[PDB]
RNA sequence: ACAGAG
DNA sequence: TCCAGCTCCACTTAA
DNA sequence: TTAAGTGGAGCTGGATGCTCTGT
């Protein structure tokens, strides 16, 4: 999660409104790219 | 003199936590955590409002994660601490986060749907008189507060003027509000066509409107609802409650 | 070719800052409970990280 | 605000331990106990108008005065004039005229 | 505070007054002139005063009918008044004999009471207040005209002049703020007196319905 | 709750609520000199702007070419690494190295002195590198951490890995366009 | 279905 | 492209 | 403990100026 607010922005606003979506994403159990594939692949519209 | 008007406009007008608090800091210590918030007494002075440490703690507990009113304290008479406990639903303990950007917009003092308020002054040479206009959608609330003259304070929205001070009124301020719209373009019509109209919007003791909605509790003949809007369904309603129809 | 490294570097244990009830733990969940044929940790808790 | 395990990166929490309260990793073993006081400052924006308004002056810092009204003639005036309606070949225009404090509002 | 809190239980008690003075009840001449620091006199601040029970009015007998005809006032303490509290000012009003009752509530009341006030009786017939919509007297605003609640005898000459039904009158309902003042029930007829641009008067009817 | 909450005209201490503010939370029970309660001064959980790691403590501007190369000769006789860009090309032919006029690169060059770096007046610093002279700028500047490393595959199978050094700073070459435009122009 | 005109 | 009805779902009171 | 009446949120279905003059 280190890497993805490096991304982001460094600032302390920017780390601050964005916050709220890593407090998110670590309610879910996904921390791993497997766990995110599979969590995703879940939600699409099978064609 | 203005020094009256302020105080009734801090009365009304919404003021957020944050707005007077000089720093919202959260300390972690060995033994608990909490959130602390120092409040900027030289700006309540110079706003003239009824805040203190007690009035902010008794604002606190009113629709915020359901704190306990044994967690707040109001150590001082500026500071107020606020000691956090288990969310429980959805959410982690490290809920600090969220009383980190949800407590600063908690309201303290005034009306929570006016959105701002000003004073307004006039114009004669004879006379220095100050007004009041408050841009919101409360007129029960604005009417009732201490020092706001509340005999003498109207509306634009004639929906909230039939709901607090009765259908006659909304007539009136119809009647009002139209004639204002057409003097201030330069048109001009004579008073009894706006007050037939204000008269068949208000005859049923409802506000209806002159959409197909307000149409509909209206008029009665079944072709005459058919050939405005909706033309399928007026027919089949008409069909199923077998419903007659004169052609008066 | 296909340039790719792979490292492992321990982590200590004795130092204050290895929280050992959650390193038992989730070294029993990586593991098994008693196998050590092969592993990813040899002892009963998380010693190292790869990289 | 937000502090990162050295170890995996990702985001740290705030629990409670035996001795102390902890900043703890959610994936690996890293804790690290809060010792000594530490501190956190927001410093929001306060409210920082009063905004008295509607003044004469205010409303009288337009071009006009000393013209004449069709209805009371009076010097003390406040102009208005559109052009935005291309259906009105002629122009528009709206006074107000307050020496007397009439107050008319006409075309 | 407690210069303001005191305020409402003085304006309050005022429109009171007053809403009990344009409905036919005995009211004396001097509670409806009531000087705020003469309220000040019988009650002090609230240390000294007490909010719930002190400040309630069972004086109040219809002048016109008869003295048997009475109706309390209550001021409730608890901001959301429950089942309790109405069974409780039930059996007192079920105790004095008297039929009509008002309720100021402070802010509210929990919706199973308001299905109450309904259905406990036809006899008992009670009003939810707000104390928020008596810090104001409705009437004396200054859009709001002038509403006369009108005799059988008056209505049957209305009827008699246009040649008319009951159902063909324009309508005002009973949850209408002004209609809730007076008291009216489905069947009665108000005459409205509007003011005009001129010092002329154009008189209305409206039923309540 | 209470709801009349009652108020009064008094003008607060400064150094009353500055002295109720202390004692709220200057109370510390640091006393626990012991090992779990100990912590490791180089574990410190990582502050975002890795420039600015330190929020708990024991208690910029951006420089140019001509004052990196001073700060590393003047100032100091230890070495340090540098990572340099190139351009593309290299401006040379590669020698018999089966062609085209395609790329030369280092990887076709030979050990040798190559080139010249001169270090102008007012902060110009260029790279002579036979008749041309490239332009040196200095790149993103780069604060996470960078390592030298040998990797020598001595055996099918086995070999050595070794670090040689931190690489702190990184530097970019580009051709002077003008001056190679101004050459002949077009 | 597109362009005009008032 | 904008706006009333209809239906689903948490949230207190009350037993 | 739970039955229930009522708030708030999302989905759905409706509507959007008058004529002639030609291809
Ligand atoms: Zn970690
Ligand atoms: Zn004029």
């Amino acid at each position: 999660d280190q890497e993805i607010v490096q991304m982001i922005g460094t600032e302390e606003h920017v780390m601050a409104a964005f916050g709220p979506s890593l407090e998110e994403c670590q309610k879910a159990q996904i921390f791993t790219q497997m766990q995110a594939l599979k969590y995703i692949g879940n939600k699409v519209r099978r064609q | 003199d203005a020094d009256y008007a302020r105080l009734v406009k801090g009365r009304i007008e919404k003021t957020l936590l944050g707005e007077i608090s000089e720093y919202i800091e959260e300390v972690f210590l060995p033994d608990d955590c909490f959130i602390l918030v120092k409040l900027s007494l030289e700006r309540i002075r110079l706003l003239r409002l009824e805040v203190n440490a007690e009035t902010v703690r008794y604002s606190i507990c009113t629709s915020k994660l359901r704190v306990k009113p044994g967690d707040v304290a109001v150590h001082g008479e500026a500071v107020v601490c606020v000691t956090p406990r288990e969310n429980s639903k959805s959410s982690m303990y490290y809920v600090l986060q969220f009383l980190k950007e949800d407590l600063p917009k908690v309201v303290v003092q005034g009306i929570p749907e006016v959105s701002r308020a000003v004073i307004h002054i006039d114009e004669q040479s004879g006379k220095e008189k100050y007004k009041l206009l408050v841009e919101g959608d409360n007129l029960r609330a604005v009417m009732a507060t201490h020092g706001v003259k509340g005999t003498r304070t109207t509306s634009n929205n004639t929906y909230e003027v039939e709901k607090t001070l009765g259908i006659e009124a909304a007539r009136t301020t119809i009647i009002n509000e139209i004639q204002y719209t057409m003097v201030n373009h330069g048109m001009s019509i004579d008073r009894r066509h706006v007050m037939l109209l204000s008269d068949l919007m208000t005859y049923k003791g409802e506000v209806l409107g002159i959409t197909r909605f307000g149409l509909a509790k209206m008029k009665e003949s079944v072709l005459m609802l058919a050939s405005f809007e909706k033309t399928a369904d007026h027919l089949f309603d008409a069909a199923y409650f077998g419903q007659k129809d004169s052609v008066c | 070719k296909q340039q790719k490294v792979e490292l492992e570097m321990a982590i200590d244990t004795l130092n204050p800052n290895y929280c050992r009830s959650k390193g038992e733990q989730i070294a029993l969940n990586v593991d098994g409970a008693c196998a050590d044929e092969t592993s990813t940790y040899s002892s009963k808790l998380m010693d190292k990280q790869t990289f | 605000m937000l502090l990162f395990c050295p170890g995996c990166g990702n985001g740290l929490i705030v629990e409670e331990g035996q001795r102390c309260h902890r900043f703890s990793c959610n994936t690996c073993p890293y804790v690290h106990n809060i010792t000594r006081k530490v501190t956190n400052r927001k410093y929001p924006k306060l409210k920082e108008v009063d905004d008295v308004l509607g003044g004469a002056a205010a409303w009288e810092n337009v071009d006009s005065t000393a013209e004449s009204c069709p209805k009371c003639e009076h010097p003390r005036a406040y102009f208005m004039q559109l052009q935005t309606r291309s259906a009105d070949e002629p122009m528009t225009t709206f006074y107000k005229c307050c020496n007397a404090q009439c107050g008319h509002r006409w075309r | 505070d407690d210069e303001e809190e005191t305020y409402r239980l003085w304006k309050i008690r005022k429109t009171i007054m007053q809403l009990c003075h344009d409905r036919g009840y005995l009211v004396t001449q001097d509670e409806l002139d009531q000087t705020l620091e003469e309220f000040k006199a019988q009650s002090g601040d609230k240390p000294s005063e007490g909010r719930p029970r002190r400040t309630d009015l069972t004086v109040l007998v219809a002048h016109n009918d008869d003295p048997t005809d009475q109706m309390f006032v209550f001021f409730p303490e608890e901001p959301k008044v429950g089942i309790k509290t109405i069974k409780v000012y039930c059996q007192r009003m079920q105790e004095e004999n008297i039929t009509r009752a008002l309720i100021v509530v402070q802010q509210g009341m929990t919706p199973s009471a308001k299905q109450s006030l309904v259905d406990m009786a036809p006899k008992y017939i009670l009003e939810q207040f707000l104390q928020q919509e008596l810090l104001i007297n409705i009437t004396e605003h200054e859009l709001v005209p002038e509403h006369v609640v009108m005799t059988k005898e008056e209505v049957t000459e209305l009827l008699a002049r246009y040649k008319l039904r009951e159902n063909q009158l324009p309508r005002i309902q009973a949850g209408d703020p002004v209609a809730r003042y007076f008291g009216i029930k489905r069947g009665q007829v108000v005459k409205i007196i509007r003011p005009s641009e001129t010092a002329g008067r154009y008189i209305t009817y409206r039923l309540v319905q | 709750r209470p709801e009349v909450i009652q108020s009064h005209s008094i003008f607060e201490q400064g150094p009353a609520e500055m002295m109720k503010k202390k004692g709220n939370w200057d109370k510390t029970v640091d006393v626990s000199d012991m090992g779990p309660s100990h912590i490791i001064n180089i574990k410190k959980e990582k502050r975002e702007t890795d420039e600015e790691t330190k929020q708990i403590l024991r208690m910029l501007p951006k420089d140019v070419s001509v004052a990196e190369l001073l700060r590393e000769l003047s100032l100091t006789k230890e070495e340090e690494l540098l990572f340099l860009q190139l351009p593309d090309t290299l401006p040379g032919q590669p020698p018999t190295q089966d062609i085209a006029e395609n790329a030369c690169t280092l990887a076709d060059l030979t050990e040798g002195q190559v080139g010249k770096l001169l270090i102008r007046k007012s902060g110009r610093v260029q790279l002579l590198l036979g008749k041309v002279t490239l332009d040196v700028t200095m790149g993103t500047a780069c604060s996470f951490l960078q390592e030298l490393v040998s990797v020598g595959l001595g055996d099918s199978r086995t070999g050595e890995m070794t670090v040689l050094g931190h690489v702190k700073h990184k530097l970019v070459c580009s051709p002077d366009f003008e001056s190679l435009l101004d050459h002949k122009h077009r």
